[PDB]
């Protein structure tokens, strides 16, 4: 991960403010509602009729929190994305089906959430570093799809 | 936007596909399997070894809504209207897969039609499918 | 195919960037200079450091033309006509790119105007800078 | 780049029997026709403006060759592609201007003109090694661009 000190040190400063819980309901939310093709591996969270629908529903929500959660105990990782998400690599292809694209798709939709939190402070140089880790993060999350 | 030699171009090439289309679907597939790996994710459901015979219906159909495309170059839209709706509702295919096949198609087609897969009618048939993979993506949102 | 909420979202959204829109398409250009470098060869002609009047000057072209857009929405590929034409033959960028400026631009809009990007809204700005990236390179071929 | 030793010898089985003459001139011009923006970085060529003027075009044909001599002299060394293209990198990024989006489309339209030269022989294992193979070209051109 050619991430630099001083962006390996913008990218954790700021992770440390972020509310996971808030930031992940709403990442995943956002998604269903802005590419609404991924909502295909959601058909039994319910009524995803609406936007409104989407960010009210509860498994929403709770899901969000779960997928950030283990993105967020990825940034811990950082000099090692591969190996910390071999196993989730796995059950994403064998048992779930879902194609890679979607893990970038929700980087970018992290990325603007994290914008709309944190305005100012989320600037040109910290997006520069966040794009970077979310590009790895979604390579790493894709390696053992075969 | 497809212009009048564009639409001679892709009547004379497919014209020659004649009837092997169904076969050029399946190795189409086959290709697009093996080497875009991820594009199997859409496939669960599907037995993907080679001669397969979940392949091989299934590029027929291919080539079947690609050759009704053909018969209705100037009013595609319309002509493949159903086609559009179940991708945009049901399938829900992400749209940087429908490049993955097009390129695929081509190398079937260019492995197949020496004389005629000259510079022009690539050319051709790359914008064709484009125009098919922007109808078949139009409703998704 | 943009909804009438859609465009009622946008003229509202944009309404309120009003007269940052300069600043606004300048702050989206430098995180795509930064975030996506490999856009930086299409414009080697310029003073790309922090502040640069070139890069100033260029957002608030762009800002413009996005707000000619708005005003034009139901009416875009006329309105943009013009350039259109510059981007197919003169300028001759990779549609790729279009996507790394329009989401710089959302990033741009969701930090600049918290309580506006609701979800819906985002969905329609992003469906908005997708038709005109369209438009724009829709004459490449 | 993994490649394995199946695909590392089904690639280099192929390539003994290509005439890298033609097909470097073929592959350039067909990109500069099927996808005519790429004209940008070729205005002293002359006269780019139908299919016939652009394939005969003799700096196209000479342009053609010596970039495909570059990537075969690239298939010897498999295993050290971004140190074997660094210098090239390098001159693209800082010299040329070209954006690393060109070195991707060069690669699919150089897999089909190997299609179109040697139908049946271009089997979809066949494929796959190559794609394999145009891609991490693609990207150690890429890889010095900052
Ligand atoms: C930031 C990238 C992502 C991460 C880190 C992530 C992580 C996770 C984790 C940790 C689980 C728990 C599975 C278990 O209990 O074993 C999970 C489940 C799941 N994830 Fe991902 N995910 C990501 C992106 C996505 C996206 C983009 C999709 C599709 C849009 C998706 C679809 C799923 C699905 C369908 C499940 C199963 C949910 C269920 O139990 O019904 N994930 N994910
Ligand atoms: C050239 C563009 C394509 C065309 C013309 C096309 C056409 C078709 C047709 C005719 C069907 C049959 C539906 C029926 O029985 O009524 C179909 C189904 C399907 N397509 Fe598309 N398709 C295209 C690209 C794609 C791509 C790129 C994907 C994903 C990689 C895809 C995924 C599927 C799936 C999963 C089905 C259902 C398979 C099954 O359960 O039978 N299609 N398509
Ligand atoms: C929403 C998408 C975009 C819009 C609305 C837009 C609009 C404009 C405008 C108004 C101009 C100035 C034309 C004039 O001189 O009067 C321009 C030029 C230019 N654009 Fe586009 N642009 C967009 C995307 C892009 C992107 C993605 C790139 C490539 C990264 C790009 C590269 C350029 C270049 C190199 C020029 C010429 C600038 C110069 O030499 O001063 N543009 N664009
Ligand atoms: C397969 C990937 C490629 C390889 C291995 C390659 C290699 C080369 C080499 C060896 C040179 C001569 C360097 C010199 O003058 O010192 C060159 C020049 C050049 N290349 Fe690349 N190239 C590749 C792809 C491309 C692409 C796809 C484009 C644009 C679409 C491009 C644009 C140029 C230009 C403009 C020159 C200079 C031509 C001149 O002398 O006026 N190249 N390339």
């Amino acid at each position: 991960m050619h991430l630099t000190p001083e962006e390996k040190s913008a990218v954790t400063a700021l992770w440390g403010k972020v509310n996971v819980d808030e930031v992940g309901g709403e990442a995943l939310g956002r998604l269903l509602v802005v590419y609404p093709w991924t909502q295909r591996f959601f058909e039994s969270f319910g009524d995803l009729s609406t936007p409104d629908a989407v960010m009210g529903n509860p498994k929403v929500k709770a899901h969000g929190k779960k997928v950030l959660g283990a993105f967020s105990d990825g940034l811990a990782h950082l000099d090692n994305l591969k190996g910390t998400f071999a196993t989730l690599s796995e059950l994403h292809c064998d048992k779930l089906h879902v194609a890679p694209e979607n893990f970038r798709l929700l980087g970018n939709v992290l990325v603007c959430v994290l914008a709309h939190h944190f305005g100012k402070e989320f600037t040109p140089p910290v997006q520069a570093a966040y794009q970077k880790v979310v590009a790895g993060v979604a390579n790493a999350l894709a390696h053992k799809y075969h | 936007v497809l212009s009048p030699a564009d639409k001679t171009n892709v009547k004379a090439a497919w014209g020659k596909v004649g009837a092997h289309a169904g076969e050029y679907g399946a190795e189409a597939l086959e290709r697009m399997f093996l080497s875009f790996p991820t594009t199997k994710t859409y496939f669960p459901h599907f037995d993907l070894s080679h001669g397969s015979a979940q392949v091989k219906g299934h590029g027929k159909k291919v080539a079947d809504a690609l050759t009704n495309a053909v018969a209705h170059v100037d009013d595609m839209p319309n002509a493949l209207s159903a086609l559009s709706d179940l991708h945009a509702h049901k399938l829900r295919v992400d749209p940087v897969n429908f490049k993955l096949l097009s390129h695929c198609l081509l190398v079937t087609l260019a492995a197949h039609l020496p004389a005629e897969f000259t510079p022009a009618v690539h050319a051709s048939l790359d914008k064709f499918l484009a125009s098919v993979s922007t109808v078949l993506t139009s409703k998704y949102r």
